[PDB]
């Protein structure tokens, strides 16, 4: 389907083309950089997904402690 | 077509990558010869699949520019500094025809002013030095004066003569055996038989002269000049 | 036959070391 | 140097081979349609019919110019970019201190239609403007041919005469001294003021000076081109504030300084 890897690869390729266009260069100037950008974007998207999962776990632990501290009031 | 154009584009990506790799390899060996500014002029230049088709017995000066779909026939000659650009349409040159030094034979760059007319040059035609032909037909055995300009739509009927420095306005027809000249081009007089003989004999003399120049240009490049340029201080 | 610029050669070695080391870093983590 | 030097050289060989193979594959994918750029076959000076051009020591010939056949060019003259001097069927003579400007054609005739066929003679201190066309005619000393002008066979431009820019001078027409002719066909326009005579001389001398800097640039070798490219980049901008903090004064290298005779002042 629409995995993180594909979204990241597309974003990285688009980032290399956008950069070339902002510099008035042909869209495909230095194609090996387009390959590098695809790889880096894929890696970044997958790592962002993993980091988001980890963040949620940490937040749940923090929210559990906050609710325990708040429930201590009614003791 | 479109698929050929896509393969041509993707091909350029592979070539760009390979040439970059070669430059890397030369850099690791401490060579900078790829930084040398050498002329990228091509005597015959293609624009995708529109390439020039030149007969083997046609002389083309190395400094001349033949771009796109250009047809040069047998015994014809493209002299020093000439430019022929048929890209939006075609440019065809007949046999035994001389296009003299610094002449420009091209078609309209854009179709904004209507459909782009091709340029047709007939047989045994003489085109004088620094003449401008722009989307016009020039029939067989005609004489285009040097420094003259022919605009799109013009027809120079067989045995027509355009005087040196003339400006033949758009869509003008030059009848046979007439000499037209001036800006704007206007009928001057009729062509005499001696001048017809001169037309044909001049086209023949230039075919022999083209042959002589082709042999001196095809002589192998001299190594001594190369070593002198290389060892300068 | 031989590349003379020593500093260039050391830089090349450093770049290769960085690439192989990054690959090993991924491979062992 | 050393073993590491040899290993890196060998690896560079492998990378070069891979790069050229990839270039070949990319050419195949293009359908072989692109015509390959080749070494330059244009010859600045060429022989034809066992005739060699006789060119003085101090003559600027632009590498893109074409000097062919029986051409004589005298001291201090200059042949500019795109000029074609084809002396294949007759002689072309250029005097001293004469400039033939960009994209100009000079040709001769073997036998004109009627009358005695003559070679092409261009005298001393003559200015010929851009994209002029000189065909089998005579230009005498201290004359001026305007840019885009056309002299046909048998034309004589006399001393201190001018042909206006863009003119068409018909066959056998004689421009006498002191006059300027112009138009299509060329005809008398007015007399030449003395200030214009001084202008003609100044034009010839200015072009003598311009030819020097152009000739010096066009004859530099690859190494000197690289040296001057680096120097030009080095001195393109400045930080005189930081220089004054360091207490140094960066000076423009002499190879980037033009002589004063070509400067506008
Ligand atoms: C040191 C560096 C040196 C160089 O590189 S300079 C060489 C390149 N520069 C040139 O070739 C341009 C030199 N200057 C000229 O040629 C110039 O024109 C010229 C030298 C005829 C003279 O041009 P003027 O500015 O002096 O024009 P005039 O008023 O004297 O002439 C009158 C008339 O001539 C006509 N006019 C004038 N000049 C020309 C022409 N040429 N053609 C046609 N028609 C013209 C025009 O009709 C004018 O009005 P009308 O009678 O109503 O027609
Ligand atoms: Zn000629």
């Amino acid at each position: 389907p629409i995995s993180a890897t594909m979204v990241g690869a597309l974003l990285g390729l688009g980032t290399q083309m956008y950069s070339n266009a902002l510099r008035k260069l042909p869209y495909m100037r230095h194609p090996w950089e387009h390959v590098v950008g695809m790889g880096l974007g894929a890696v970044f998207a997958n790592q962002l997904v993993k980091w988001d999962v980890k963040l949620k776990e940490d937040l749940d632990v923090m929210l559990a402690k906050a609710r325990a501290a708040n429930e201590r009031r009614y003791f | 077509g479109t698929l050929g154009r896509a393969f041509y584009s993707v091909g350029f990506w592979i070539r760009e990558t390979g040439q970059a790799l070669d430059r890397l390899g030369c850099r690791l060996q401490g060579k900078n010869y790829f930084r040398e500014q050498l002329s990228r002029h091509r005597t015959l230049m293609n624009v995708f699949d529109k390439a020039p088709i030149v007969d083997k017995e046609a002389f083309v000066a190395p400094s001349a520019s033949v771009i796109g779909d250009v047809h040069i026939g047998r015994g014809s000659s493209i002299w020093y500094g000439c430019v022929l650009r048929g890209d939006v349409n075609t440019v065809s040159v007949g046999s035994g025809t001389n296009i003299q030094d610094n002449s420009l034979v091209h078609v309209a760059k854009s179709n904004l002013s209507g459909k782009v007319h091709p340029t047709i040059i007939g047989d045994n035609v003489t085109i004088g030095h620094s003449a401008v032909l722009h989307g016009c037909t020039v029939e067989d055995e005609t004489f285009i004066g040097m420094g003259a300009t022919l605009l799109d739509g013009v027809v120079v009927e067989k045995h027509g003569m355009v005087a040196a420095g003339a400006l033949v306005r758009q869509n003008t027809r030059i009848p046979s055996g007439e000499v037209w000249g001036g800006n704007p081009a206007r009928f001057l007089r009729k062509l005499t038989d001696e001048e017809i003989a001169f037309i044909s004999q001049s086209a023949t003399n230039y075919s022999n002269l083209a042959q002589a120049h082709a042999a001196e240009n095809a002589k192998p490049l001299n190594v001594i000049e190369f070593e002198k340029v290389l060892r300068k201080k | 036959k031989v590349s003379e610029d020593k500093n260039r050669n050391y830089a090349v070695v450093a770049g290769v070391v960085a690439i192989v080391g990054s690959i090993g870093w991924y491979l062992k983590a | 140097m050393g073993t590491l030097g040899r290993a890196i050289y060998t690896v560079g060989n492998w990378i070069r081979g891979t790069g050229q193979a990839l270039d070949r594959v990319g050419s195949l994918l293009q359908g072989s349609h692109r015509i390959e750029e080749h070494l330059s076959r244009h010859r600045t000076l060429m022989n034809v019919f066992d005739k060699s051009p006789l060119v003085d020591k101090d003559v600027f010939v632009a590498p893109s110019a074409s000097v062919i056949g029986d051409v004589q060019i005298g001291k201090g003259s200059s042949i500019w970019y795109g000029c074609v001097l084809r002396g294949d069927v007759n002689n072309i003579s250029v005097g001293s201190g004469t400039n033939i400007q960009d994209n100009t054609l000079v040709h001769v005739a073997k036998t004109n239609i009627s009358g005695k066929v003559l070679p092409t003679l261009i005298g001393d201190n003559v200015t010929v403007g851009h994209s002029a066309v000189i065909h089998g005619c005579t230009v005498e000393d201290d004359a001026f041919v305007g840019m885009g002008a056309t002299l046909l066979d048998g034309v004589v431009v006399e001393k201190h005469a001018m042909v206006a820019a863009g003119s068409l001078v018909k066959q056998n027409t004689r421009i006498p001294s002191g006059e300027v002719w112009g138009g299509n066909p060329a005809k008398f326009m007015r007399k030449l003021t003395d200030e214009e005579i001084v202008y003609i001389s100044q034009s010839a001398k200015n072009y003598i000076n311009l030819a020097q800097i152009h000739a010096s640039e066009n004859s530099k070798s690859f190494e000197q081109i690289e040296v001057e490219r680096a120097l030009r980049k080095k001195y393109a901008r400045k930080d005189e504030d930081y220089d004054s903090m360091l207490g140094i004064t960066r000076e423009t290298p002499p190879e980037l300084i033009l002589p004063d005779n070509v400067l506008p002042g």
